[PDB]
């Protein structure tokens, strides 16, 4: 795991040894070289695992996962080269810091063998992602932000130490291979509940669950580019991969402990949905269609059943793709008419139609339309939701004509209709930006002609 | 635990004649690399607060912190190897002194232990 | 523990109460850490003697000592207190605040 | 020319050489969890005869 | 959008936690700064710890 | 903490005066000499636990 | 005052705090808690004016009223066993009493009262003093008599310290006294370990330590005592700002950083004692301190706030002299979290 | 009221600067043409050509570790022999039932 | 041509894992076994750990003290 | 002391409705008069007399929360014949938590009290029932 590991350290004195006009490209070859060792992780067992050593394994789990993780840097930094120009050295250099050091933890979560260093790392990522929405943000509400942001996943994580100190001294181990091998099951007491809930909560606020979602609407919105982009892209998956690993412990009491929330994502999914068609803010519009696939991501997290892990495996990748892809095209968007409100340009694909084909696929690929994961998931949850109770397949079609509603009506908002005659500074697209939508879209397209590599371990 | 008021100790001693019978730790470990690492970082932080080149200001500064880093991490690693020496010691010498209150417990196979099974539907 | 001892330790109890209370008037305050003081000697000089431990009989000294020399700082401090405002009263010192 | 791009293009050296380090070190933690090698009661293999180990 | 998640989920956890923190820390740091009441409250403490706590 | 600096030493700073029955001067005995003694050769080198038990 | 005096006086405070480390006579221990207060008043009044002078006899007042009471203690033992040795107390309401003048000693809740105002009135250097090396002596005191302390009224003034220093910090736009109040929580997190472990109590005394020093010191190389005097910063030496929102992120005990190590353990340790209620609170409690260093922080670094013209003359001067251990107490402060295993050295 | 209706002295906020105008063929990466045109290289050649082409050809023929046509050979067999042994394909329980030790009710 | 110039063998990693599993297991029942020993040494008192100090027995005088009866 | 608590402790859980209400009426009004003489401490008001009234105003209604929390939780126990049971200490603390609000005339503390005066009182009586310990002795 090192051969990743490593890499990605030194790109730190490479960044900070780089002249002044030659960051970005080192940077970016660098990253795209780190993301093409990452491939070789892939190549999975229907076995146990990939146990490199006692710090650190590979799943066909964390495997997808780490691989969206190296290939979202480059396109992170993409994305930054712009709104940072008139930037001094030092600090650009910082903020390029602060992405490495991000993708660092993220790496080093996601293979993480024992739990405390599992919590040491998924609370390390919080510190980078907060000096970015506080420092590289435009508004004055980033502050207020990054204060929800902290303390919501604060409030939330602090009780899940208690309870894996306190497993760890009853048990003994909190390697994930004992604790799966030496499972023993959970008797319907308080006591027993409570340690359920500290050990699902943390995880749980971070998805975010429905009433416990307010953070990442003023997250989203006051980040840089970048740092909506790693939000909605990988930081949302910590907490189902969290829960992934850790109900293995948690049964028989998942079988009705689960209820509240399975009411309270199924109930927010169509929330959400219908939040997304009253909205005048793009990044707001695609911050709530995340939570709703978040929603149903718990759906599936909590009913617990082979093809339910299966489909939220391969969501939280399709969800990865396509919220970074879109939150990119809010920020193109953005950076030509510094408004970032849906009403104010309109008519862009007379302007822009290349922009515009790329807006129309995003939408398609946000819609779920088959073949594509999005939808592979999207069934296959709906499916396992089924044989857990018929009842559930009038949320789940009132979510998709929802979902496919408000994701045609931000299409139509932005590029149809007539063009607004005032504004006169929409410049031709650039081919940093149509690169950056061909590097997002083309990874879905592929990966949708071999879907069993984001299947997960139950495949 | 609490070591210390174990018998046989002196009162202000770093590492006791005992400590020497085990294995010292090796110049390349990584907690030593880790210690030197401290070190240069604090030789960057120094070169940073007095308004100097943070690379190249001071190279014999630089070294010095990272010898003296380095030199404090040996003993202390040295120090602590012995003290989880003592606890397994102990452990191992109270085990074998109360038999009583460790039986051995009496090997069970799976297939004549009855499990609960709970469905998942 | 005889009834003397009782009335020692309830002779501490209400300076130490007295000096809790502040009406006003700080050389009130180090009054009643002198009696606490006296106090604590003339009991412990009772402990020593009544069971001819020889070689504590240095330490009613020794607190006395000290206590007068805390007695003696104490008392400049009040001096500088009432140069800086004209009184020693308590109330005066309220500049600092939590 | 040679000595002078160096100055400037030294930097593109160092993720290389941190990939082949960590593929060393990678090896050199796998050296210490042989306990078991040609042990397992799945892979109890007899070695060949200019064998030493199944697996490095 | 409005009703619920604008305004009663708002409420529930941040509002409520902001606004009980607040009025605690006013309360707790609300002190004149004279020693007569300080002292007057560690007599009242003493004399609990001494016959609560035993 | 607790710095033995006399037991490292050998100083004897302030051990001559912590109980009754240590070398008095003129040899004159405390009160409850014989009970201190007795109770001190009881609890030496057991620990606090089982002396106090 | 002069060169000579002060090194004598700052000698005589560290001797008076080795004495009471390094005796085994409750009267030496007297003695030595006696000599630190007397050596202590001139530093804090060192620059004389009338907010140091009531500074120095509100603490001169709240110690001699703590010395008082642990002599108290000390007669009561002694009455009831005669023994002069640092050991098992012997007796309820001779343990009672001396934990109450500990507790004095150390600030602790609900004797918390004169720390904020002893701090705020005295300048930085003897706030550093006092908020450093002035808990090793009662510390000290309170490990060796560990075992018989009751958990209960130890438990209670911890947790009573934790919540006074959370929500006291949050009120306060000086800088001494939200370092004040942060003493005070940490001296509660100290406090509520002991009766469970008291090498607990050890690390998280030298990381408090490590820590308050490098703030203490970033803030009086960058001369500001209030939070708008410290947003001038960033316009002079923003490196210096860089580095201490990065030191305040490891007071608020966010990991990885080395703050993180002490709640860590202690929750660990505890939890270990079938005990889970209290370190949950405590942590509840620890994300007040961690949100008004965080306001600091956005004041101070990750904001940009107006500045005056006459920085630009500040602009054409260097620091005269340099605090030497500044980079080394940053790096122990920020970088120390992998090298926790070595705890067991019995620190 | 003579105050001069001005808070601080503050820079005016600069208007957004075009990459077209001082430079066409911008390819929006930097203002400077040369480095602006081998970022854009890089990029389009490390990407599309190294990492969405050559990954993709290694993921497409990776071995066979998940052992899925081994799994076929063995049912394969398994079956030939069950159906020509007259053995009713697969078998209810997973494990023997003579190596289970219930345990004895006796109610 | 992957698998040889890439990959290993699967018994590498079958037998790494027996010997991860065996060290984990080790550790966790030699945390248990440390905890219930340091529960018994607490409770007991008679182990080398939680040993508080006593008065020195060499402390005492032994010497005619002017009085027969001590 | 910790006579008050015996003295609740003792009585069971389903009998003796006025001794349970009494017992929680005394925990509340020593309650309310430790909470009195700190704010007196902390802060003189204006007077003696004003002083007095602050004292017996919190003194009343604290004790009038415990009866309340009491004599409700006691009943509940009683009717549903479910003893040891948290809904009933839900039910009675949050009826206590009404009372607190009735007596500051304001709705919204009335409700906040409910909310967090019966989960306090369920978890309170999900302690008793599993033993759980928020002072925990030094076992290790
Ligand atoms: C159906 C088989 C096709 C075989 C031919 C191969 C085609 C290769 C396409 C590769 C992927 C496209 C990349 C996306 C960005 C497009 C790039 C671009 O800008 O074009 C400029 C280029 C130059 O035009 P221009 O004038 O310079 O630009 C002016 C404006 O751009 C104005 O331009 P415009 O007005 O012409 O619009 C651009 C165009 C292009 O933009 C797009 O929207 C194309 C992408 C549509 C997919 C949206 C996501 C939904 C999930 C699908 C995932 C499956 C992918 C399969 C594997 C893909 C491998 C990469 O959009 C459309 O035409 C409307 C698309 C709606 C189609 C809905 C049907 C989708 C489901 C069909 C099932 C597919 C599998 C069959 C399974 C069963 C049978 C075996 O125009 C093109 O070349 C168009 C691309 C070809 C059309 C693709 C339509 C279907 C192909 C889908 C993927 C291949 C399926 C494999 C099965 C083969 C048998
Ligand atoms: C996970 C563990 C692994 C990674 C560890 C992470 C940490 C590593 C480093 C730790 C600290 C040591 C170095 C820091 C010294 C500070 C000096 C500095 O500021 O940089 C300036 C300096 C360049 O500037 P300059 O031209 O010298 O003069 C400019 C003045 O210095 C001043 O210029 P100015 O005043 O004009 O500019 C002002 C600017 C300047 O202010 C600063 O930049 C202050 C520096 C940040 C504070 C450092 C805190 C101490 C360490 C905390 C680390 C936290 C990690 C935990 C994760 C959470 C992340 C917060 O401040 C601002 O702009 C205000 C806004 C601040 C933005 C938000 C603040 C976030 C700070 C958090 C940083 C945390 C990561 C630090 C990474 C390294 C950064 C240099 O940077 C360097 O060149 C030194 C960097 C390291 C040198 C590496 C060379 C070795 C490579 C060759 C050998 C190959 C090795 C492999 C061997 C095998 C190969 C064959
Ligand atoms: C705010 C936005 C959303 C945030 C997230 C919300 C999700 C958290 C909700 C927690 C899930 C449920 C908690 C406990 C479920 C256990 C089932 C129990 O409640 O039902 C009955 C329990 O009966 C009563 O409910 C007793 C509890 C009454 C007190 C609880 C307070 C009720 C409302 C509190 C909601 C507050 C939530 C927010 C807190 C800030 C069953 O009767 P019984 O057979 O006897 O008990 C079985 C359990 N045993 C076996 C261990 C004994
Ligand atoms: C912030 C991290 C801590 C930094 C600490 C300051 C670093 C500079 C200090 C330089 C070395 C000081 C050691 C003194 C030399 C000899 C010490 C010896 O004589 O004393 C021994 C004592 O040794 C010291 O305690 C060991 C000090 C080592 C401190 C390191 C531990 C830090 C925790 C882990 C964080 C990693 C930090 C690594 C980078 C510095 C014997 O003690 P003993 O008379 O029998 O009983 C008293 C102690 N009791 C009561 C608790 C039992
Ligand atoms: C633009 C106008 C048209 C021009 C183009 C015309 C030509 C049309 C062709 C385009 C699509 C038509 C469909 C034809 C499909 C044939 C190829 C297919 O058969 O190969 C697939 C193979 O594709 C790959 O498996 C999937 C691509 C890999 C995706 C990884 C993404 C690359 C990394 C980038 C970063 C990752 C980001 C996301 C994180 C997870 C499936 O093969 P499979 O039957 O199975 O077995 C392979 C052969 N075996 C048996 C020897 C093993
Ligand atoms: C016709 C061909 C069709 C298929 C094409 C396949 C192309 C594959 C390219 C993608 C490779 C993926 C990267 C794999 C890296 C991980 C594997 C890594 O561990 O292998 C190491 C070797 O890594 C490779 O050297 C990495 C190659 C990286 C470069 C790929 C080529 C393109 C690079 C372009 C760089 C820029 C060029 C300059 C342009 C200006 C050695 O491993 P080792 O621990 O021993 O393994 C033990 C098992 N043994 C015994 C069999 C060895
Ligand atoms: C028992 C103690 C429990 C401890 C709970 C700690 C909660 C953590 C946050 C504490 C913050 C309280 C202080 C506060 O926010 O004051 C209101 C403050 C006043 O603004 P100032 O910056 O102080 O002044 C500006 C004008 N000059 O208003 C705000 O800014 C609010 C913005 C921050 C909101 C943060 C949201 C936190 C709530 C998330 C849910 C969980 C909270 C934590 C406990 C939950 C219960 C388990
Ligand atoms: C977004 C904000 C969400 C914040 C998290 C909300 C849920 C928090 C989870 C509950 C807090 C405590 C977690 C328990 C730690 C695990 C330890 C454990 O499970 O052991 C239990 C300990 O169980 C407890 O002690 C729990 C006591 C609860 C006290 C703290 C209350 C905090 C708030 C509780 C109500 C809210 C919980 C759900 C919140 C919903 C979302 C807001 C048994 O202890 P023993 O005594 O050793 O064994 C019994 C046999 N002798």
């Amino acid at each position: 795991m090192l051969k990743i590991i490593i890499p990605t350290t030194m790109l730190l004195p490479m960044t900070w040894m780089s002249k002044h006009n030659m960051i970005w490209i080192n940077a970016t070859v660098h990253s795209l070289l780190i993301s093409l060792i990452s491939l070789s992780l892939l190549n999975q067992l229907g076995e146990n695992s990939l146990n490199f050593s006692l710090t650190f394994f590979s799943d066909s789990l964390s495997a997808p996962l780490l691989v969206l993780t190296t290939w979202l840097l480059p396109l992170m930094l993409m994305a930054s080269q712009s709104h940072l120009s008139k930037e001094t050295t030092t600090r650009k250099k910082l903020y390029i810091t602060m992405l490495i050091l991000l993708q660092l933890f993220l790496i080093m979560t996601f293979t993480a063998t024992e739990l405390i260093l599992f919590y040491i790392l998924f609370e390390a990522t919080l510190v980078p992602t907060l000096i970015i929405i506080t420092r590289w943000g435009n508004q004055t509400e980033r502050l207020n932000a990054g204060l929800y942001f902290l303390f919501y996943t604060l409030a939330g994580s602090l009780p899940l130490l208690v309870a894996l100190v306190y497993i760890q001294n009853t048990t003994g181990s909190l390697n994930f291979l004992i604790i799966h091998y030496w499972s023993h099951p959970l008797s319907n007491s308080w006591s027993n509940i409570f340690m359920w809930l500290a050990c699902i909560m943390a995880f749980m606020v971070k998805m975010p669950l429905y009433g416990l979602h307010l953070w990442l609407p003023k997250a989203h919105v006051e980040a840089p580019i970048a740092g909506s982009m790693v939000l909605a892209a990988v930081l949302l998956k910590l907490g189902g991969y969290g829960m992934m690993r850790i109900t293995t412990i948690l049964n028989p009491l998942t079988n009705y402990m689960a209820y509240p929330f399975l009411m309270l994502s199924m109930w927010g999914m169509i929330m959400t949905s219908s939040i997304c068609l009253r909205q005048t803010d793009l990044k707001s519009l695609i911050a709530y269609s995340s939570v709703s696939h978040m929603a149903l991501v718990i759906v599936a997290i909590m009913i617990q059943t082979p093809w339910s892990f299966m489909g939220a495996t391969a969501l939280m990748i399709a969800h990865g793709l396509t919220s970074s892809m879109l939150f990119c095209l809010a920020n193109t968007n953005y950076e030509r008419v510094h408004s970032r409100t849906m009403i104010l340009a309109r008519g862009l694909q007379t302007l822009l139609p290349l922009m515009a084909t790329w807006w129309l696929v995003a939408s398609l690929t946000n819609l779920a339309l088959p073949p594509s994961i999005n939808l592979i998931g999207e069934l296959f949850i709906i499916t396992a939701s089924f044989s857990w109770s018929n009842i559930t397949i009038i949320l789940m079609g009132m979510n998709m004509m929802i979902t496919a509603l408000y994701s045609l009506y931000m299409l139509i908002t932005t590029q149809r209709g007539k063009y607004t005659h005032h504004i006169n500074n929409i410049k031709p697209s650039f081919t940093r930006e149509n690169a950056l939508m061909a590097l997002h879209i083309l990874p879905l397209l592929l990966l949708t002609l071999n879907p069993k590599m984001i299947l997960g371990p139950l495949y | 635990t609490m070591m210390s008021g174990r018998p046989g100790r002196v009162p202000l001693q770093f590492l006791p004649n005992e400590a020497r019978s085990l294995p010292p730790p090796k110049l390349t470990d990584p907690r030593l690399v880790y210690m030197g690492f401290l070190g240069y970082c604090s030789g960057l932080i120094d070169n940073a607060i007095r308004r100097r080149p943070v690379v190249s200001a001071g190279l014999h500064r630089q070294l010095l912190y990272v010898t003296s880093f380095v030199f404090f991490g040996y003993y202390l690693l040295k120090r602590q190897d012995y003290m989880y020496a003592l606890r397994d010691h102990d452990m191992f010498a109270y085990v074998k002194s109360h038999p009583e209150d460790f039986p051995e417990k009496d090997k069970k196979t799976y297939g004549e232990i009855l499990e609960e099974f709970h469905p998942v539907r | 523990m005889p009834l003397v001892y009782m009335n020692i330790i309830m002779a501490f109890a209400i300076a130490l109460a007295g000096l809790l209370m502040y009406r006003s008037h700080l050389m009130s305050s180090l009054l009643c850490l002198e009696g606490m003081m006296l106090s604590l000697f003339i009991m412990s000089t009772l402990i020593i003697l009544n069971t001819h431990f020889t070689l504590a009989n240095m330490m009613p000294i020794i607190l006395l000592v000290f206590a007068a020399c805390e007695a003696a700082l104490g008392l400049s401090l009040l001096v500088m207190v009432s140069n800086t405002y004209g009184t020693d009263y308590v109330q005066n010192l309220n500049l600092l605040q939590c | 020319n040679v000595l002078q791009i160096v100055r400037d293009h030294w930097v593109h050296i160092l993720v290389p050489v941190g990939f082949v380090f960590g593929c060393y070190l990678d090896r050199r933690s796998d050296e210490k969890l042989t306990a078991f090698r040609n042990k397992s009661l799945l892979f109890k293999r007899e070695l060949r005869p200019n064998e030493e180990v199944t697996w490095k | 959008s409005s009703l619920l998640d604008l305004i009663w989920l708002e409420t529930i956890l941040p509002k409520t936690t902001s606004f009980i923190q607040m009025k605690m820390s006013i309360m707790v740091s609300n002190q004149k700064g004279l020693i007569k009441l300080y002292f007057l409250s560690f007599l009242i403490t003493i004399m609990i710890s001494m016959t609560l706590f035993n | 903490p607790f710095f033995d600096v006399q037991k490292r030493l050998g100083l004897d700073l302030d051990r001559w005066m912590t109980i009754q029955s240590a070398e008095q001067p003129h040899k004159i005995p405390g009160r409850c000499h014989a009970f201190e003694k007795e109770w001190i050769e009881c609890a030496h080198g057991i620990g606090g636990i089982r002396a106090e038990k | 005052m002069n060169p000579i005096i002060y090194t004598t006086l700052i000698m005589t405070v560290m001797s008076g705090t080795m004495l009471v480390m390094i005796s085994s006579h409750w009267l030496l221990i007297w003695i030595g808690f006696e000599m630190n207060l007397l050596a202590m008043i001139p530093v804090l009044m060192k620059n004389f004016n009338p907010r140091a002078t009531e500074a120095a006899t509100k603490y001169f007042l709240t110690q001699a009223t703590a010395s008082m009471m642990l002599m108290m203690a000390i007669i009561i033992n002694l009455l009831y066993s005669g023994q002069w040795t640092i050991t098992k107390m012997f007796n309820p309401v001779a343990m009672t009493m001396m934990t109450m003048a500990l507790a004095m000693k150390l600030g602790l809740s609900p004797f918390h009262f004169w720390v904020p105002e002893v701090t705020q009135g005295i300048s930085l250097q003897a706030g550093l003093l006092l908020l450093t090396w002035q808990k090793l002596a009662p510390l000290s005191v309170l490990c060796q008599i560990s075992q018989s302390i009751n958990p209960n009224l130890m438990l209670t003034m911890a947790m009573l310290s934790i919540l006074i220093g959370g929500w006291g910090g949050l009120n306060q736009t000086q800088l001494r006294k939200i370092m004040a109040y942060s003493s005070i929580a940490h001296m509660g997190w100290m406090t509520a370990v002991l009766p469970y472990n008291t090498t607990m109590t050890i690390l998280n005394l030298l990381i408090y330590i490590t820590m308050t020093l490098a703030m203490f010191m970033l803030l009086i190389h960058s001369s500001a005592t209030t939070t708008l005097s410290l947003s001038h910063t960033w316009n002079k030496m923003p490196v210096i700002t860089s580095l201490m929102m990065v030191t305040l992120l490891s007071m608020g005990g966010l990991p990885p950083l080395s703050g993180f190590m002490p709640k860590w353990m202690i929750i660990q340790e505890m939890t270990k004692n079938e005990s889970i209620i209290m370190p949950t609170l405590m942590a509840m409690t620890a994300l007040l301190n961690l949100y008004f260093y965080m306001r600091l922080a956005y004041s101070s670094s990750l904001t940009m706030f107006p500045s005056t013209n006459n920085m630009k003359m500040k602009w054409q001067f260097e620091h005269t002299k340099q605090m030497k251990l500044l980079p080394t107490m940053i790096v122990l402060s920020t970088l120390v979290l992998p090298m926790t295993p070595a705890l067991s050295s019995l620190n | 009221p003579p105050e001069p209706t001005i808070r601080l002295q503050e820079d005016p906020d600069p208007e957004d600067e075009n990459l077209y105008e001082k430079n066409p063929d911008s390819h929006g990466y930097d203002k400077d043409p040369i480095v602006d045109l081998w970022n854009m290289r890089v990029v389009f050649f490390f990407g599309f050509s190294i990492v969405l082409v050559l990954g993709s050809t290694f993921v497409a023929y990776l071995p066979d570790y998940r052992m899925q046509e081994w799994a076929r050979r063995e049912a394969e067999r398994l079956v030939k022999y069950r159906e020509a042994n007259g053995l009713p394909l697969m078998e209810s329980n997973c494990f023997d039932p003579n190596k289970i030790q219930l345990p004895e009710d006796e109610d | 041509w992957i698998a040889r110039t890439f990959y290993d063998g699967p018994e590498k990693n079958y037998e790494k894992t027996m010997a991860i599993l065996q060290i984990e297991a080790e550790k966790a029942e030699l945390r248990l076994k440390e905890l219930e020993v340091r529960r018994l040494m607490r409770a007991r008192g008679d182990g080398p750990w939680y040993q508080y100090p006593t008065i020195d027995k060499a402390l005492i005088d032994h010497s005619p003290k002017t009085t027969p009866d001590n | 002391a910790k006579t008050l608590l015996h003295k609740y402790s003792d009585i069971p859980e389903g009998t003796e409705c006025h001794r349970k209400a009494y017992a929680s009426t005394s925990i509340g009004g020593a309650t309310g008069l430790i909470v009195s003489a700190y704010s007196i401490a902390l802060k003189p008001p204006a007077s003696f007399l004003e002083g007095v009234a602050r004292t017996g105003r919190y003194t009343f209604t604290s004790a009038a929360i415990g009866a309340i929390f009491g004599l409700t939780s006691c009943i509940s126990a009683q009717v549903r014949e479910k003893p040891d049971d948290p809904l009933n200490y839900f039910i009675g603390g949050c009826a206590g938590g009404l009372t607190l609000g009735a007596r500051t005339r304001s709705y919204g503390i009335g409700a906040a009290a409910c909310a967090y005066m019966g989960l306090t009182a369920a978890l309170v009586k999900m302690g008793q029932l599993e033993g759980w310990q928020v002072f925990a002795e030094p076992k290790v």
